[PDB]
């Protein structure tokens, strides 16, 4: 008989709804305050003041494969820009991540095997800036409420990480609605059609 | 490209879409009231071999011994770097895999065929278990690349390795057949949790896009299980990630005082005394007596 | 005989000791097994009459049962992490003295489990785990404890000791 | 009567079978990763470009007995070669452990405890291998699926251990067999002989 087998279907309706709602709570509370932080950096226009070295050397560390762990130096560039927002003097950073493993330099090369070729990354990037100095100006990313000493080229993460990660609670939770429904009509209609026989 | 979620998505759509279709099916076979050669086979083609019959052992015994198969696949999976091409055409590997995956699809479609009803058995939890691992083995051979997906689910088909010890004749005593479906149990569910830790620590926290994730192997997360329900937690193996930390503060709350505080263990332990013996053995030769009435 | 316990203890000891003689170089192998010896301890009570009545008799039994197992197994995580793991080339040992090894059992068993000293070794973390499973759960979750914890007191008396020159009197019937 | 300690005879044939089964898959499963990564290194052969000091000096540790922990320098040598099987130029290690060590340097000396004998021996190598250049080729081992840009004189493990660790269990699994046969026979075998005085 169906009945003994369609309240299965209840409870995993019912399980469904709920996990999906506790789901959006749960990456509610996590997500917030990297999203609120990320968004709460402005968008803004730049043109670079100067491009230089400090003369400072710093290490980065090289995987030859497999937990190899060597490591090898880089000259610490640093670039300083207008801006557009706060009309004051800040110091550009690639990216979050680059300002957070060294908030003294303006870039990190992808570290290598050898000296001279974090060296010529180096003076291969520092080249490029030292044509955009003043030239056609670029937006920036920028945040006065907390760093304003600081600009970025990117955001810390991107869009859709976010977005994907909160639509398929939902949709989670719209599956089991749907799914109860369902059985709803199949427990219900069933035997108002059924009892007709 | 790291295409993860095509893999997910090949169980997801199969289970819930499966799902929708009897549903509607059921639902419509009903409505059509109010808008006013198939069905023979099915009892025996498979369903003579499938169980309980003298010789249907092979639809129950090489389906488990298949599923420990493709277990010992995904614990050898899990020993490398998730990034290697030489154990990937004409070793062993994926096309091994293969083979044990086509067979649990014949089985489920002979099982669905021989089912009284569609939607109970969609989801049972064999079904499901079956959802979770047979589509993206397809999808992995079709893109050519192997997974280490939710694969360690096939550790529930331990479960009811209590039947197979009592076809074989190995178990005969019912208290023994409850001592190992506990244990198999116990057994299963460990195995089947260590997987989910090694999957949420080896990817890390996506709001913290998966840079804290944490190498763990498979026997690292095993031993961190054990270490843990067995309350020693040293913590020279822990959880960093913060699915990691939930994962596990939902384990030890379901592992303490749900899954454990069991009461048959204590009524089960005294199992093999509570009966008292089967039948005489008659040797030959031996002279044989029988003494009864009030026996003090 | 043969496959009786206290011949494989006797097995796994004595022959290579002669080995070692023979070739002239002490050995740091399986010896530790020689405390499985104390287990019949509470036969040595008895002989000497210094044990009298039968449930302290397995309450020593028990304890010496718990003795010798803890020393054994401290012996087989020693050896086991002082050796490292064959497919490491024996690279990843950690030196754990034998008493170290005896603490991190006690620290273990307890369900303590500080983690200021714990097995490093995958064989270490093998032997732990089968440890941990059969040390709970097997080796305790006994009974015989609860039931004989009262057993200094479930046995009222042996004999009167009739001291010379007092003199002595017997009372017995209905006694309330 | 002998029936009352067989059977303690089949328990322990019956242990004997499943811990070499067990000990076989236990062995199996961590031999498998470390063993697959040694062979994976292909053998080819090989001559050596150059040899050459980069100037820059490392540290390594000297154990002058019992727990003793000093420190010495080292100056880093490093020598490259032609490849036969990626003809490509890759950078000469002693063996997998020396790479691991320190990926900076193609040698390691054995760490001594004053700074002029890691000196002497690492000139004792460097003159040696600046006579094998080019002069009498080598084979070399190489690994070009995961670690492409260096070549080793060694394998990681030696065969004997890994042949020695998964033979013995094989053979407690035969002996437990056996055993299990031999009861076999001296409890059916017996009765049969025995029966007929
Ligand atoms: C009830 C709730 C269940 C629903 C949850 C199911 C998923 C919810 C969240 C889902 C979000 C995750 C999907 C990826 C996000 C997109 C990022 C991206 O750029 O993709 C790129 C590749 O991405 C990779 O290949 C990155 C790989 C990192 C490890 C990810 C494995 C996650 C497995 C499990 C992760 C943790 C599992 C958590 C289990 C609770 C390509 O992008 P594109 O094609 O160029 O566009
Ligand atoms: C019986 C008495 C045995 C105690 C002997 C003390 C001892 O061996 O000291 C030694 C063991 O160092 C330890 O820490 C061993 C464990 C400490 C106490 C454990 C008692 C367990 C009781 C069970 C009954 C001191 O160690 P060491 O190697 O001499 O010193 C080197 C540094 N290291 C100390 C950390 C090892
Ligand atoms: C059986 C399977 C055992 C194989 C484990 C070996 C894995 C290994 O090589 O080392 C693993 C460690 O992993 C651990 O330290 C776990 C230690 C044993 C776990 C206990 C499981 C009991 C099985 C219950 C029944 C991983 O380490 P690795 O990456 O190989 O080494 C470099 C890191
Ligand atoms: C299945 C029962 C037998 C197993 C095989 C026995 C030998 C197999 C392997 C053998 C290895 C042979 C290869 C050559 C040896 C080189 C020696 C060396 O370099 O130094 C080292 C030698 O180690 C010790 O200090 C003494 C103890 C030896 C190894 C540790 C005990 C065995 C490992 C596990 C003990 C039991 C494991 C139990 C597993 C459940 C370090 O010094």
């Amino acid at each position: 008989a169906l009945k003994a087998g369609e309240d299965k279907s209840i409870r995993l309706g019912l399980f469904l709804i709920i996990s999906g709602v506790v789901s959006l709570f749960i990456f509610g509370f996590c997500w917030l305050s990297p999203a609120l932080q990320d968004l709460q950096a402005t968008e803004a226009n730049c043109t670079v003041l100067s491009v230089q070295q400090i003369g400072e050397v710093f290490e980065c560390t090289f995987t030859c494969g497999a937990d190899c762990r060597g490591t090898s130096q880089y000259p610490c560039v640093q670039v300083y820009v207008n801006n557009s927002e706060s009309n004051s003097r800040a110091l550009l950073h690639s990216d979050e991540h680059q300002l957070l493993t060294n908030p003294k330099c303006s870039y990190i090369p992808p570290c290598k095997r050898e000296n001279q070729k974090n060296l010529e990354s180096v003076m291969n990037w520092q080249q490029y800036w030292k044509d955009e100095i003043g030239s056609q100006p670029f937006t920036c990313y920028f945040n006065q409420h907390q760093r304003p000493d600081d600009v970025l080229l990117h955001r810390t993460h991107d869009e859709i990480v976010l977005l994907h990660c909160f639509l398929w609670p939902l949709v989670t939770f719209v599956v089991g609605v749907l799914i109860v429904v369902l059985t709803i009509c199949a427990k219900s209609l069933a035997v108002k059609a059924e009892a007709m026989k | 490209q790291r295409m993860w979620w095509a893999f997910l998505a090949s169980s997801m759509v199969t289970f819930f879409g499966g799902l929708f279709i009897i549903l509607l099916w059921r639902t419509l076979k009903y409505l059509w009231t109010v808008c006013c050669w198939m069905t023979s086979v099915k009892d025996w083609a498979g369903v003579m071999i499938s169980a309980q019959t003298l010789t249907g052992r092979v639809l129950v015994v090489l389906v488990f011994a298949l599923s420990i198969g493709a277990l010992v696949i995904y614990f050898i999976d899990s020993s490398n770097p998730i990034e290697s091409c030489q154990n990937f055409y004409k070793d062993f590997t994926l096309q091994i895999d293969m083979a044990f995956n086509v067979f649990f699809l014949l089985y489920f479609g002979l099982r669905f065929i021989a089912a009284n009803d569609k939607l109970w058995f969609w989801l049972e939890v064999n079904s499901v278990v079956d959802f979770f691992t047979v589509p993206p083995v397809f999808v992995s051979v079709y893109l050519n690349r192997s997974w280490l997906g939710l694969r360690f689910l096939r550790a529930l088909r331990l479960i009811q390795f209590s039947e197979i010890l009592q076809f074989l004749n190995i178990l005969k005593t019912s208290n023994s057949i409850k001592l190992v479906n506990l244990l198999s149990i116990f057994i299963s569910t460990w195995l089947t949790a260590a997987g989910f830790i090694h999957l949420v620590e080896n990817s890390g926290d996506p709001w913290e896009n998966f840079q804290n994730n944490q190498a763990l192997t498979y026997w690292e997360c095993v031993y961190l299980l054990m270490v843990t329900m067995s309350t020693v937690g040293y913590g020279d193996v822990y959880a960093k990630t913060t699915l990691g930390r939930l994962f596990m503060v939902f384990f030890i709350l379901g592992g303490l005082a749900m899954f454990a505080s069991y009461v048959p263990e204590i009524i089960e332990l005294i199992g093999n005394r509570k009966k008292y013996g089967g039948s005489y053995s008659a040797v030959s030769g031996r002279k044989h007596i029988v003494v009864c009435g009030h026996i003090t």
